[PDB]
């Protein structure tokens, strides 16, 4: 089983499991702690169970693992990662790791990793030969990213704007002066639909704070 | 030797201007195949115009001192046999042209330039004259089988190839892009 179509499910996957494995009660507490028993409790019966998230390293080598689903809160649902993972694999701060996840016995409270398959998406093995992100020369922009879909919506009008206004390449880095009340977030929408739609191709994550 | 390896030199940059010109079809057959297919990617739209660009500018270039090769190596061949002839048998119009050179040696330097333009309309007036008659003449045997190779004029490609002029701003970008397409490439 995989924790990421259990994180995505709404609470109607919760009460059919509480009403098929015979839970106490799983309706007044967080969905953190609910995921845990729920997982618990398949797990007891001794299946493989599987595990995915983001991998970070602590002050003291603690190795945490989130999940982007839940934006990266410190539930009990976060994988736990021993400092001889690290020192093993080479795995840093911002990893993707994918692998066997091992049930925590008494005397520790987090789930831990037995084994792994997939890191950054690629063979495990094969991302200890990677170059640093920081040792790469930087270029300037080449590849242009253009915000004109062709599909003639009331919003590609916009985007169309955006394209007559300024052009946008991959690797670039822009800033929006963006007072109140400005309707930015149509625009940022129509990005992000651009993005998502003329190029599927790259990888597209979006940031919100408070 | 040194007109047979200009013409070699001019051999050389003619076929370079070949290869690229093959280069160039291939951008513009890809170009008609992916626009008349199904382009969804706009990026790689984007590339093809930024190569084709480059390209065309590279043959424009390439048009540019292909002339220039080729009418450096008429003149050096020109000027090479014709200093030939005029030193095997310069006499003869040497004294039929004499009082001009005469007042040319030994006067001043304004009666030096001044004798130049008399001599220039003399000779004008000869080949207008001779001229009017049309007869065909050949090229030198010495040099007769290397110049029909590249004619008396060059290919129309060069020529209308060569009809746009960018500016030397425009230049130096179009360089730029050369050498980044070659460090694409190289990769």
């Amino acid at each position: 089983m995989n924790l990421t179509e259990l994180k995505n499910t709404p609470v109607s996957e919760l009460i059919t499991l509480g009403e098929n494995m015979g839970l106490e009660n799983l309706a007044r507490m967080r969905k953190q702690d609910i995921i845990f028993a729920i997982l618990k409790q398949h797990a007891k019966s001794g299946e493989d169970i599987f595990g995915d998230g983001v991998l970070e390293i602590l002050q003291d080598g603690f190795g945490f693992l989130r999940s982007a689903d839940s934006s990266y809160l410190a539930g009990p649902d976060d994988i736990y990662v021993s400092p001889s993972q690290i020192r093993r694999f080479n795995l840093r701060t911002g990893d993707t790791i994918s692998g066997k996840i091992r049930p925590p016995k008494e005397g520790e409270r987090y789930f831990a990793l037995l084994k792994v398959n997939e890191v950054n998406f690629d063979k495990p093995e094969n991302a200890r030969n990677k170059i640093l992100f920081e040792n790469l020369t930087p270029l300037h922009a080449n590849s242009r990213l253009r915000m004109e879909r062709g599909n003639g919506s009331t919003e590609d009008l916009t985007a169309r704007v955006l394209d007559l206004a300024s052009p946008i390449g991959r690797g670039q880095r822009g800033l929006i002066v963006a007072p109140p009340k400005a309707g930015k977030t149509m625009l940022l929408q129509n990005i992000a639909q651009s993005i998502a739609y003329n190029h599927p191709d790259c990888v597209l994550m979006v940031l919100l704070i408070d | 030797t040194a007109l047979q390896q200009a013409f070699d030199t001019c051999q050389n940059n003619k076929a370079a201007w070949l290869q690229r010109k093959n280069e160039l079809a291939a951008a513009e057959q890809e170009y008609l195949r992916l626009l008349s297919g199904e382009g969804r990617n706009v990026s790689r739209l984007d590339e093809l115009r930024n190569i084709i660009e480059v390209r065309k500018w590279q043959v424009n270039q390439a048009a540019g001192r292909y002339i220039r090769s080729h009418e450096a190596v008429q003149h050096i061949s020109i000027r090479d046999r014709l200093n030939d002839f005029m030193q095997q048998h310069g006499t003869a119009l040497a004294a039929a042209l004499a009082p001009e050179l005469m007042g040319y040696s030994e006067l001043t330097a304004i009666a030096r330039n001044c004798a130049i333009q008399r001599a220039t309309d003399a000779l004008r007036e000869a080949l207008l004259s001779w001229l009017a008659k049309g007869e065909k003449i050949n090229y030198s045997a010495q040099d007769s089988d290397i110049l029909t190779t590249i004619g008396f004029r060059p290919d129309v490609a060069s020529v209308d190839d060569s009809r746009e002029k960018f500016t030397p701003a425009q230049n130096m970008i179009f360089s730029r892009k050369s050498a980044q397409l070659a460090s694409r490439q190289s990769v």
